[PDB]
Parts: C-alpha cells; structure tokens; sequence
C-alpha cells in the first residue's frame, strides 16, 4: 500500500530552523567516539549513528537535529536530509513514548498476525498509522523484523515481544499503560526460538577446548 | 464527416480547449495557420494569436 | 544444564548502552589511517 | 601502443585501456541509447537504457559504466539488447505523464525521440500513474517533477560542475523525489544549464515558457558579449 | 560414498550455544571451545587459512552461495599503499529468516573469533559489522563480547602472542532490507543513502572508503574458525560435492514447531519439516506449498517437495535455489495468491529505486498482484505479467529485482489455475 | 506577418564533404565563409573513480 509520509518539509512553529536543539555534553562525547570509529578524512561516515543519536536524546527528528548533526560533521545540510529520509527508523514527526511496530510479512501473517494487529485497534481505539490522544503510543504496521521464526512478534522501543496472543498484546498495553517495564521475549513458555516440545538438537553437554583439533596444531 | 468553415471551441465550462501546443500548426499542408503563446495571468497555456487563412486554406 | 536459561540479562539494557560501550571501547583501538586530507570537499 | 582491439559488431576497433562500451561504439560510428550518462558528468548507470548484450555472455552490461576488454564483440543490434531498450523504455513510461502537448520540451524530448525509435509503440499499462507535487527553486527554473525520470542529472551537475550541494533524492523506491527538502531556491551563475542537461520537461525555463516550439525556431551560432569569455 | 544426509550428531555441530541455554560470555566460550587455540592459527599464515576454506567446500551463507575461499583469496592480493578491510553483514532482512540474529545474540564469541581469523587471512586491518538497527539487544550483546574480547587482549593490541594488530567495530543501520546488500552495505557505511553500486569495480580492488574490502555473512564467518580448528576435510564429509558443510535452518509458517535448527547440508525437506518442526499442521497431506530459501526464492509445491533435497544444486535442479536456507511453509487452508502479494509489496517497500527496472517495475508488478488476489483481471494479463517479470530480471542493478521477479515467476508456474479460478469467479459474480 | 525580401532566406544545402561544398560555392560565385568541424574530445570516464579513498572525485551521493 501507499506509505503516505510526505517526503517535503514545510516550515512549522513546532518544526522549524529556529527551533532549539542542541547535544548535551554527554552526547558530546559519545559523538567523539563515533567519529573516532571511522578513518580520518572520512568522518561523513558518521552521519547515520550521529543522527541516531540525535533522536535518542529528542525522540525525533526535527530539521534543526538535522542541520545540527551536519554543522558538527562538516557535511552539507541536504546529504543528511536524503539519510533520514531515506532510513525508516528515523522518525521525522513525534512520536508516542511508546513506538509499536507490528511486522505483517508473509511469514507473520500466515500465523495469524493481523488479529494482534486488530487487538491493538481495539485496545487503544486507534487506526492503523495513528496516535493516541494522550501522546503514550504510536501504532505502525512495518516489513519484517527477524524474527520470522517465532512469529507473532512486535517492537516496541528496542524491544521484542514474541510469540503474541490477542491475550498476550493486551496484558502487554495494559501492563506499559500501568508504567512499570514488561519482560522482552517469546511468550508462551519459550526461550530463544526453541522448538516447543521437540527439543531435536542439543542436547548433549558441550564438548570441551580442542575435541577435533587435526595434526600439526 | 463533412468539414466546411473552421471554429474554436471551448470546454463546457467555458474555457477554451487551445492549449497552444501549435501541431495544427506543424501539420498544415499548406502553411495556412500562424500561432503564439505566452503564460496568461493565471499561469495557463493559452495561445495569444491564432490565424487562419482560409484563402491559404485547403480544408 | 541445557534446562535453565541464561540469557535473562538483555532484559535491563539501557538507551544509551551501545553508545556508553562505544566509548569505553575508544581507548583500545588504534589509530585510524588517513587519506592525506579532511575532506574530499577540502 | 598499449592499446587493446576490440569489436562493434564484428568491426575491429583499438580502444585505450579503461574505454567503457559506449565509447567504443561511439568509435565505430554508433550511439548507444541514453538517458542518465553524460559526458562532462560523472557515471551513474541509473537509467539502465544503454543495456547491450556482449557476445558469449548471459547477461547484457551497461555501456555507460561498463569498461571493455580485449577480445570482446559488442552486439548493439542483436534480439537481446532491442528486447532490454524496449523493456527500460516501457517501465520509464509506465508513470510518466501525458503532458506532451502541454510540455516546453514537444519537438526537442530525449525521451520522446527515443521511444520512438528503440522503444514499442503501445502501452500495456493498466495502472493509475503517480503525481507528484511541484517543487520551486527560483524564478528561472519551472519545475515539474511529474516529468522526472529519476536519472539524476542535475545533482551529478549541481554537486560537481556548478560546487553546490542543494540538489538531492527524498525518499526510497517509486516515490522517490528530486529536490531541496526545503524551500530553497537553486541560485547560481551556473543555474540554468539544469535545464538543458535535464532529457525531459520536468527543468525548463521559465522566461521562456510556453513561447514557441523547437521546429519553428531558426538557429543562428553566434558569439556572447556579456563578458570577456566569448 | 555417503548417500542418505540428515542425521547430524550433537557433539558435531558449531553453534552449540545456538538455543542459548549456555553462558554466551567469555567464560563460556571458553567452555565451549572458542578462542582455543588462535594465537597458533594467526601465525600459521593467511595463505594456510585460504587453504583450509578453499579444500573445506564452503559456500557463501548470504544467499549467493558462491565459494568464500576463491573469494577471500581474491582478497589476498598483496598490498596497495591503502588499508583493508572486512565487513560481515548482520543486516539480517530477507523474510523467513532468523538465524543471523540468533548466532549474534546467544553465542557472539564465534563471531569475533571469525572476525579475527577471516582478517588474518584477508590481510585486513580492521573488521566492520553493520548490524540492523532494529537489533539493538543482541547489538549490545556483540558490543559486551567485544569489551570482553579486548580486555583478555583477544583482539586489538597484537590479538594474541601473535603480533598482528586487528580492531573490530560495529555498526547499526537504520530500517532499510537493500542494507543487506553488499555493495548497499558499503554505501551505509560510508554514511550515505543505501543504493547499491555497480560492479566492476567489485568490493576487493574498490570497497569502503575507497579501500578493498569483501563483505561475508555472519554465519560464514562464525564457521570459518571452527573449519580452521577442526579441518577442511571434516567439513567436507557432511553434505555432497560442491556442497559440503552443515547449516542453519529457519522453519516459519505453518508448523507445529516453528524453530531454528543445525542440520547436515542435503537433509531431504520432508524429514527436516517432519523431524525438528514437528510436521506440517494438519499432516503432510494439507501441505500446499513450501518456500525453501526465503522470500527471494520461488516457491514450489507438494509433488516436488515430496523427494527434494536441501543444497544449492539440487535446489537449482528445482528451478528455485537453495537462497538463505529459509523454509516457510503453507497449507491448504491459505491464500497463497494473498502471500505472494505480500511478498511483492514488502519488495516494493524495500527497494531503494534508483534503477528504472526494480524501482518502475516492481511497483507495477505490486498493483497487478493486488488486482490478481481480487480476482479482478483477466487471464490475458497473466503472461503479460511474466513478461514484466523477464524485463526487471537481469537487467537492474542488484539482485533485489532478481528476488523479486523470482516469486511471481514461481507462483504463476505453478498455480496458474487458481489465478485462472479467481478471475473466473470474480467476473461470473460481478457479472 | 512576418514578411521578407530575400528568395534565399529558407535555402540551405546540404553536402557529404567541406571540400564539394567550396566546389559548389566557387562554381557558383558566391562568397563563403568556412569553420572547421568540431569534434568532442573524447574523455576518460571511469565509474570507480566515484568511490575514490583520496582524490576529490569522491561523489558526495548517486
Ligand atoms: C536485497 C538484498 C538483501 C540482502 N541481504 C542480506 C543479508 O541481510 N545478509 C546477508 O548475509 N546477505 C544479504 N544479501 C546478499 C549479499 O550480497 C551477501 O551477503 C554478500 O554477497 C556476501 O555474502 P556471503 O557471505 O555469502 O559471501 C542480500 C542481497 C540482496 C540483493
Ligand atoms: S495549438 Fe492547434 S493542435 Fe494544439 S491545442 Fe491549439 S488548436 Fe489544437
Ligand atoms: S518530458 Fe517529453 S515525453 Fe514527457 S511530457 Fe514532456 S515532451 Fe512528453
Ligand atoms: S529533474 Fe531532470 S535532470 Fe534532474 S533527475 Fe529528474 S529527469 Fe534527471
Ligand atoms: S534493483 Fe532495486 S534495490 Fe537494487 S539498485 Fe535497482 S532499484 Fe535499487
Ligand atoms: S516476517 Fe515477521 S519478523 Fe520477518
Ligand atoms: S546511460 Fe547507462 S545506465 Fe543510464
Ligand atoms: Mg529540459
């Protein structure tokens, strides 16, 4: 379907060039390292974490993070439009504290991942792309996440919660809207993509250093 | 079919359908239409000049 | 054994862990080479 | 000399090392069709319409950014490359808009004239096309992106002819769109020939807008005297 | 000699800590068997490393399934003047696929390990890991093995007692499946938009920074320490000619068990579904169709997967190709016009679209899938579709259209009938 | 209108070579003014110079 995010911007009270943005010196320092990371003469290399960072100190990006981050890299103003444009985890309008993500691919999808999806709408009585009044979540359907194997799964804030029920995704809001932290992973007794009640390979304790070392070494 | 005296016409709203893009004038076997165009005050593609001479005219 | 999980540690990492670890590790890496100039816009 | 022999065809030719295919076409006498490959510009190998078939080999190269090798015979008229020509300018002409009456750039289109020459003549298109919204870069340049290909032109010229950096792609996929993000206007003493490098109508000029058509126009080579260049 | 594969013992596998039920630190790969014996493979030279992988028949884990040795020893050209370096790609986006993900989170030490042997061998000064942005846990996890690793001296300053210097950094993307791409991948890094770039010149003579460089997936380079430890030739037992080696395997869909798995190289599918994923859900009989190597792959039905085996080759001979080794499969209760519409719209979403081909013609192959799942065309347009496919595939520039094209290929070849059904129905009901 | 005096305003001949041209000039006592042909150079393009480690060829996108 259409993605329907402009890919113009159009000067806002909220989102303008005058708008204050600035790193605070922790952030300093860590763009140090950044730019330490990559060979002198090359530090454009940077834009993407930099930036990144950026939205992790503001959680978002407005257009003065993004004539920021390319003042301090010494790159134009336009090349950092085109990275975060082009990159979907940059997000370029505010969000909700809470970022859910529910990945629809084919894999997802033949295990039934549109019901959670429907148990979202439900649950914070919001469409597909929209926000919640209050400004606590943000809901967005997305490609796939890795995480095919043990699907359904959603992201929400760096964070993967696995193997969903319409059960399991309500006590999972209702938990975040109560304000303490729910534990990331499978649900339903798992861990690490294991088979269920299989468990057909290791079993066995490891060998130890050096089981199969050939001659000569 | 038959083709008599030649005419202009315009869109059922009123706005006349010549958007000057001068290929009657580039067709015309015998040279007898004289086109030009400008932008108007709203911008449109409209032409400033159409002649047609009918004693040039081979319809 | 093979019973018990020992991977319930990822569940207490911060937003900005990548990026305190990255400067921990800044001081174990070696110079970077150069390629003579600060840009290719200089 | 250094030189390596090649073939166009099944004629010899000595190129330099480093020659691409295109040139060496351009050697015997032949151009190969383009839309994003200009000479005074860095390659880019975008467009995909300079697609010829190599003999003994599967796959069809690109002419503008593909270097030759000896012993190659470069077949620019065989089924394979037609077959690629026809399909590129299928999918060019897939969202582009029927604009021509109504573009500056009728009698005079790159890629006009080379649909009709290496491209089919009907459209199996049963799709509603894309639009996009017009951008405004100055009072010398009108811009309608609707007409743009994609080929990227006028950053490559931007970024290394003119030394301004202003130019860029927003976006991933089909609507990816050229252009400043912001408003901004594309201003220097280089500006307008954006529009002449640009092979469709989606740069034109703006005084000249509208005004006359290529075929009318009697063309007198002359010299400048608005400075001392010549 | 050997004829029937898919029986691989526990003790002979890599990834031991695969399901992460072992402590994936240092004091547990050490446990394990990593870090064993490495100082003595450093010294041992690049040009006997090149020659272990080349004689152990492994083949690229990304999904081009090309030879990694002839490809590293292209790497080994003497030196230039400029440095060199390696990139492993962790980016992870093909659907179906989770194995990357795992063997990076529950067991990274590998990984370094294979990071410091790969650049031995390589020449390469410093090794570079674009992982997806989305993968921020096991990115902090990689990044704690890497402290790790520096502290006991493992990588860094001379590595071992060996005296050669090697960094490894990590990088994180941002939302973007073209990433993957190696020559993408590069472009990432040096900061720019992910558009891949043509070849030649390839990564080895012209890469990062200008500088050569060979990109490798993870899995490849997380085995390449063990093929050195253990031997080419052990390697070479498991699997057929020209496609030796274990590997990783996803099973998504519709299965019992769902879960990822080690397994010898041509394991028959039907024993691999039937023994670690529990079985098709429903039985064997309601199986309709299986994707063998993820989306790019085309998919095939019952009657061929029946007797099919698990490798490049024997893939190929089916007309799809092993890919990443990501089997998804579906039953007879679906729509798998619905899934292959998806797949092409993910294709469509994910495609940077600087090349006419993938960008235009995915983009009308995404509308003529959405009106093919409604039934709304008519049969004349079928071949016109595979038409449009033949045109987007060879002649972009990466193997994105190639992945795309692959799937509406497969599907039409094989349920041209249901097409042929739906648009009957629909034109019977809307009269 | 646009009215003219001349017939030999719309006339331009064409000729294979410089030299049949000045034949034709001459032989018909016309005075001419002559411009040598101007080739392009031809030009050393290279796509991996783009992707240069030191030289300013480095493109700053594609
Ligand atoms: C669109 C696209 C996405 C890809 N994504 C990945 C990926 O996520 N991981 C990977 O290892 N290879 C991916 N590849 C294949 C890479 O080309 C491959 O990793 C590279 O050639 C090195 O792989 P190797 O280790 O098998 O030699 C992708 C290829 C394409 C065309
Ligand atoms: S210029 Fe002639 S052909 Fe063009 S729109 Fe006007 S009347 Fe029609
Ligand atoms: S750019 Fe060329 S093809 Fe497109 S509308 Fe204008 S004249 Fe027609
Ligand atoms: S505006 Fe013209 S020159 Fe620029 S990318 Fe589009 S078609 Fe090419
Ligand atoms: S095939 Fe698609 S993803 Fe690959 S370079 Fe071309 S447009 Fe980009
Ligand atoms: S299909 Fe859902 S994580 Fe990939
Ligand atoms: S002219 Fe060669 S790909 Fe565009
Ligand atoms: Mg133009």
């Amino acid at each position: 379907g259409a993605g329907g995010a402009l890919f113009v911007h159009r000067d806002t009270p909220e989102n303008n060039p005058d708008t204050p943005f600035d790193f605070t010196p922790e952030n300093y320092k860590r763009i140090e390292a950044i730019v330490k990371n990559y060979p002198e003469g090359h530090k454009a290399a940077a834009v993407l974490p930099v930036l990144d960072l950026a939205q992790r100190q503001n959680g978002w990006l407005p257009i003065s993070a993004m004539n920021k981050v390319a003042e301090i890299l010494q790159v134009p103003p336009m090349r950092v439009y085109e990275v975060a444009t082009f990159y979907t985890m940059y997000n370029r309008k505010p969000v909700g504290k809470y970022h859910i993500q529910v990945c629809t691919t084919t894999p997802c999808m033949l295990r039934n991942s549109d019901s959670i999806l429907e148990a979202i709408q439900k649950k914070l009585g919001i469409k597909v792309g929209e926000t919640t009044p209050d400004k606590l979540f943000t809901l967005i359907e997305v490609e796939c996440l890795g995480a095919c194997v043990n699907a359904p799964m959603v992201q929400i804030n760096d964070n993967y919660y696995e193997d969903l029920t319409p059960k399991d995704i309500e006590e999972i809001i209702d938990e975040l809207k109560a304000g303490k932290i729910p534990k990331p992973g499978p649900r339903s007794g798992r861990f690490s993509c294991e088979p269920a009640g299989g468990l057909t390979s290791l079993t066995e304790p490891p060998k130890g250093p050096g089981f199969g070392v050939q001659a000569g070494l | 079919r038959f083709r008599g005296e030649h005419a202009l016409r315009r869109y059922p709203s009123g706005e006349e359908r010549c958007i000057a893009c001068k290929l009657c004038e580039a067709v015309c076997p015998a040279q007898a239409i004289t086109i030009e165009a400008e932008p108007r005050a709203d911008g449109s593609r409209r032409t400033t000049r159409y002649d047609i001479d009918m004693t040039k005219c081979i319809y | 054994d093979n019973s018990t999980y020992r991977n319930l540690q990822h569940h207490e990492y911060s937003t900005y862990t990548f990026l305190d670890l990255n400067v921990e590790l800044s001081k174990f890496r070696m110079p970077q080479p150069s390629s003579g100039r600060q840009s290719p816009r200089h | 000399s250094n030189l390596i022999e090649v073939f166009v065809d099944g004629q010899s030719v000595m190129v330099e090392p480093g020659t691409t295919v295109l040139q060496a076409c351009e050697k015997v006498g032949m151009q190969i069709p383009r839309f994003c490959y200009h000479e005074r510009l860095s390659v880019a190998g975008n467009c995909r319409m300079c697609l010829v078939e190599i003999e003994k080999a599967p796959k069809v190269v690109a002419a503008c950014a593909m270097p030759v090798m000896k012993g190659w015979n470069i077949l620019t008229n065989s089924e394979k490359s037609k077959k690629a020509r026809e399909g590129v300018m299928e999918f060019l002409l897939a969202n582009h808009p029927l604009d021509c009456p109504i573009c500056d750039q009728g009698g005079e289109c790159d890629l006009q004239d080379q649909s009709m020459m290496f491209g089919s003549d009907r459209s199996r298109f049963l799709e509603g096309k894309r639009a996009v919204e017009d951008k405004n870069i100055g009072p010398l340049v009108k811009t309608i992106m609707t007409r743009c290909i994609q080929c990227t032109r006028c950053i490559r010229f931007a970024s290394e002819i003119a030394g301004v950096d202003d130019l860029g792609t927003t976006g991933r996929g089909n609507d990816m769109q050229v252009g400043t993000y912001i408003e901004k206007m594309f201003m220097s003493e280089l500006s307008g020939n954006i529009i002449d490098i640009c092979p469709v109508g989606a740069l034109t000029s703006k005084p000249y807008a509208f005004t006359a058509r290529p075929w009318e126009t009697r063309k007198t080579e002359s010299i400048d005297v608005m400075d001392a260049v010549g | 000699k050997k004829t029937s594969f898919g029986s691989l013992k526990d003790e002979d596998r890599i990834f031991t800590n695969l399901y992460g039920r072992h402590d994936w630190r240092l004091k547990g790969a050490q446990s394990r068997g990593d870090w064993y014996k490495t100082k003595e493979i450093l010294l041992k030279g690049p040009d006997w490393i090149l020659g272990e992988v080349k004689t152990s028949g492994l083949r690229g884990r990304g999904g081009a399934g090309f030879p990694t040795g002839l490809k590293w020893s292209f790497m080994n050209k003497p030196s230039d003047g400029r440095p060199k370096y390696l990139v492993v790609n962790a980016d992870e986006g093909e659907p179906g696929t989770c194995k990357d993900r795992e063997i990076i989170r529950h067991d990274p030490h590998k990984l370094v390990e294979g990071c410091l042997v790969g650049g031995r061998a390589m020449g390469a000064r410093a090794a570079y890991i674009y992982i997806r942005g989305e993968f921020y846990n096991e990115a902090s996890n990689l990044q704690v093995a890497i402290r790790e690793a520096y502290e006991a001296g493992l990588i860094g300053k001379n590595a071992c007692g060996s005296g050669y210097d090697f960094d490894v950094f990590v990088v994180r993307g941002a939302g973007a499946y073209i990433c993957g791409e190696e020559t993408a991948l590069i472009e990432s890094i040096e900061g720019k938009q992910g558009k891949p770039r043509l070849k030649p010149p390839f990564p080895a003579d012209v890469g990062v920074f200008g500088c050569p460089t060979t990109v490798a997936n993870v899995e490849t380079v997380a085995v390449s320490p063990t093929i050195c430890r253990r031997g080419g030739a052990w390697f070479a037992s498991f699997g057929r000619e020209r496609n030796s080696g274990t590997k990783l395997f996803n099973i998504s869909g519709h299965v019992n068990h769902p879960c990822t798995v080690e397994e010898e190289m041509s394991v028959p599918l039907k024993e691999l579904i039937e023994k670690h994923a529990g079985g098709v859900i429903g039985g064997w009989d309601n199986l309709l169709a299986v994707i063998p190597g993820g989306s790019s792959t085309p998919l095939i039905p019952k009657s061929v997967c029946e007797t099919v085996l698990m490798d490049f080759d024997a893939l190929v001979q089916a007309q799809t190709g092993l890919g990443t080794a990501a089997v998804i499969v579906m039953d007879r209760s679906t729509d798998i016009v619905k899934a292959i519409a998806r797949l092409i719209e993910f294709y469509k979403h994910e495609s940077c679209g600087q090349c006419t081909p993938c960008r235009e013609g995915v983009d009308w192959m995404n509308k003529v899938m959405a009106r093919f799942v409604k039934g709304d065309a008519r049969p004349a347009e079928i071949d016109s579709l595979w038409e449009i496919s033949k045109q987007i595939e060879g002649h972009t520039i990466c193997a994105l259209g190639d992945g795309a094209a692959w799937p509406v290929q497969g599907l039409i070849r094989h349920f041209r009938p249901e097409l042929e059904e739906r648009m009957q129905q629909f034109a019977l009901q809307h009269q | 209108w646009s009215s003219t005096a001349d017939p030999l305003s719309n006339l331009v001949l064409t000729f294979s070579t410089k030299e049949d041209a000045v034949a034709f000039a001459e032989k018909n006592g016309w005075s001419f003014d002559v411009e040598e042909r101007k080739v392009p150079k031809p030009k050393s393009k290279s796509y991996g110079a783009n992707f240069s480690w030191n030289k300013r060829t480095r493109v700053s996108t594609k």
